[PDB]
RNA sequence: ACCACGAUCAAAAGGGACAAGCAUCAAGCACGCAGCAAUGCAGCUCAAAACGCUUAGCCUAGCCACACCCCCACGGGAAACAGCAGU
RNA sequence: CCCCACUAUGCUUAGCCCUAAACCUCAACAGUUAAAUCAACAAAACUGCUCGCCAGAACACUACGAGCCACAGCUUAAAACUCAAA
């Protein structure tokens, strides 16, 4: 009985788990987003200037 | 609890968690991951700790 | 389930393969210093029987006792690798890790 | 020191202590050989 | 080395250089540059065909590259100035930073590993148990104790023979 | 601060350096002694091996080589 | 009593644990593994102290060791109070 | 000590030797400026963490052992006698 609440304790765990990494993707797809556009300006400025 | 071997790894997963070897050969994992210290005793206490009575029968 | 080996269950890191079907493994326990009180590491070698050679240097191992021992120096045979080196299985989500990142993550299975 | 340093070394080693003269016993037996006067 | 007619990694994604006359090619190649020019091709040479994201700079792997690079530019350099305690230092202590960079890949990430070591030619080595001299007493004593050793073995073969036989003549 | 002991210790290196220098033709013929029975100590440490192997000669082909001459 | 199909007590064997000082004792020198065997592999211990030297009966409801000496005691040296009283 | 002359040597090349008051006389890393500011002087006073090192003076940058291209050497490094100081 104590193998079978412990088992189910780390299944509620899992699942409040799976919803804070969804969480991050958003936020870390944001950034990743923002980086891309700055990084694509600084090549294409560094492409003009080496052009 | 001097007979038993207790390990420590270090960053080798993204989580931290405990697992437990049973003389039996079963594996106890409990997720540990954002519980504080004192829930984490009380959690292994509860599923593999003796209670109190048969601690004041000994 | 009886045993003449004194250590039934132990966990410890594998340090040696050179011996045929044989792995090298250091066990660490926890040991208090009487004076300072303070718990250090007290490693101990074990070897164990690998039949089938799988052990690699370094990955974490479980070591079950044999009933009797099979050879002058071997009392266990590898019942389990519990952290392959370099391939390490995350056991809380079943995803493949590299340190404290992973290497698959948990929701693509969702 | 350090914590693992105390540890490493273990307890302090007492010098074993300097038998006297009388070679850690209270009196001993002597013959006497001469005898004279010391400054 | 990769030809000195490459041109630099700066310039080769610039759009029509490939129709540009023949002395601008001349100065925008290894040619006309110093060697740090020519390692900054070879590094990205060796990230595209090791690394699966050949623009991440601060993974494990990439630094191993770079640091690769830097190593094999010492030896080069030590090759030709054989009295530099400067650089021979840099060297020794390069490949002693990429074998801790290693041990902490093949800890980690193990495929990774494996491709890192095909990729860079690297054997990599586990570090001995003892650090003490081999002085002559030593390595004397030691070369004794594995002639002895070799010659019992002998002996020990050749009273496995002769109880062999000595049985056989019973029956 | 004062240099009485860095005194202390320069007359003892003066009067060691000055002694080693009077006698020093007493210490080589001292030291060449000791340095020969560090080898026979050195060959016997390596008879004793192979005797109590169960051997009766050295292995084939082995010879003791001189590890403390200058040469 | 006998059977004990056991309990108690407790050898041998197997696993584990177990004094101090000296590292100016740093290497030990066969100390491992696999195989039914043949035999094969070349390993095993060690600065987290191997190997070695020196010192000491011990953790005292008591235990260990010894029992004139050669660790042993067929044999030999030799003729035994470290049982009590005694010299 | 002062004056003159001249050599080893200071230079190069190739090997050694492996020492220094090799000393900011401040171990590495991280953190703090509030507590008591703090024996003194030096260089304001401290915390965390780790390694190295020390345990009266002198004997002793010594003896012996071991290692070393070192052989009038270097490294490691005691004890006995002695003192109530240093
Ligand atoms: N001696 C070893 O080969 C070795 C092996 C593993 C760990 N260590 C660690 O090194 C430290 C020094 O150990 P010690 O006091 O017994 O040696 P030590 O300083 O007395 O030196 C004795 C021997 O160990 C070597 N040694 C010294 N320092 C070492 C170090 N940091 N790492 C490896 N070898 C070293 C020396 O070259 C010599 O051969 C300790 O922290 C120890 O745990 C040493
Ligand atoms: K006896
Ligand atoms: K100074
Ligand atoms: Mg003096
Ligand atoms: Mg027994
Ligand atoms: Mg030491
Ligand atoms: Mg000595
Ligand atoms: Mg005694
Ligand atoms: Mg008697
Ligand atoms: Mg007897
Ligand atoms: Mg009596
Ligand atoms: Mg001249
Ligand atoms: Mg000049
Ligand atoms: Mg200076
Ligand atoms: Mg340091
Ligand atoms: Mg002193
Ligand atoms: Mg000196
Ligand atoms: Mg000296
Ligand atoms: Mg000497």
């Amino acid at each position: 009985e104590l193998m079978a609440w412990n088992q189910a304790e780390n299944r509620r765990l899992h699942e409040l788990r799976i919803a804070r990494l969804r969480q991050e993707e958003r936020e870390q797809e944001q950034r990743q987003a923002l980086e891309q556009a700055r990084k694509a300006e600084e090549v294409q400025a560094w492409a003009q200037r080496k052009e | 609890n001097p007979w038993v071997q207790i390990m420590m790894f270090k960053n080798m997963t993204p989580s931290p968690f405990l697992r437990f070897y049973l003389d039996s050969g079963e594996q106890v994992l409990v997720d540990v991951e954002t519980k504080s210290n004192k829930e984490i005793m009380e959690h292994i206490r509860k599923i593999l700790g003796k209670n109190e009575e048969t601690l004041r029968e000994e | 389930v009886r045993s003449s080996v004194h250590a039934r269950w132990i966990v410890g890191k594998v340090i040696g393969t050179k011996m045929q079907k044989t792995a090298k493994v250091r066990v660490t326990r926890l040991v208090l210093d009487p004076y300072l009180l303070k718990y250090f590491n007290k490693r101990k070698t074990y070897f164990a029987h690998d039949a089938l050679q799988q052990c690699t240097v370094g990955d974490i191992v479980l070591l079950r006792a044999l009933p009797v021992p099979r050879a002058k120096h071997v009392k266990h045979e590898l019942a389990e690798i519990v952290f392959k080196v370099g391939k390490v299985i995350d056991p809380v989500t079943g995803k493949p890790c590299a340190g404290t990142t992973y290497l698959e993550s948990p929701l693509s299975s969702e | 020191a350090t914590l693992n340093q105390m540890h490493r070394l273990g307890p302090p080693k007492r010098p074993p202590r300097k038998l006297g003269p009388t070679e850690g016993r209270p009196q001993l037996k002597g013959v006497v050989l001469c005898t004279f006067t010391r400054k | 080395d990769p030809p000195p007619s490459t041109l630099l990694k700066d310039y080769q994604n610039v759009p029509g250089i490939e129709k540009v006359d023949d002395v601008v090619k001349r100065l925008l190649s290894l040619e006309m540059a110093n060697k740090k020019e020519m390692l900054k091709i070879k590094q990205e040479q060796f990230m595209k065909k090791i690394v699966a994201n050949p623009e991440d700079t601060r993974s494990l792997e990439a630094r191993i590259i770079a640091l690769s690079v830097k190593i094999r530019s010492y030896e080069e350099h030590l090759e030709k100035h054989r009295k530099d305690k400067a650089h021979k230092r840099y060297l020794l202590m390069s490949i002693d930073q990429r074998k801790k960079m290693l041990k902490n890949l093949r800890n980690t990430n193990y495929d990774v590993f494996e491709k890192i070591c095909w990729g860079l030619g690297i054997e990599y080595t586990f570090p001995p148990l003892y650090y003490r001299r081999a002085h002559r007493r030593f390595v004397t004593k030691k070369a004794l104790c594995i002639r002895v050793f070799q010659e019992t073995q002998k002996l020990k073969k050749r009273r496995r023979a002769l109880k062999a036989a000595a049985a056989a003549q019973k029956q | 601060k004062n240099v009485l002991k860095i005194r202390r210790r320069k007359m003892n290196h003066h009067k060691y350096r000055k002694l080693v220098k009077k006698t020093r033709f007493l210490r080589r013929k001292v030291q060449e002694g000791r340095l020969r029975r560090k080898q026979i100590k050195f060959e016997k440490d390596l008879r004793r091996i192979w005797l109590k192997a169960g051997l009766k000669e050295a292995p084939e082909g082995w010879q003791t080589p001189k590890i403390y001459l200058r040469g």
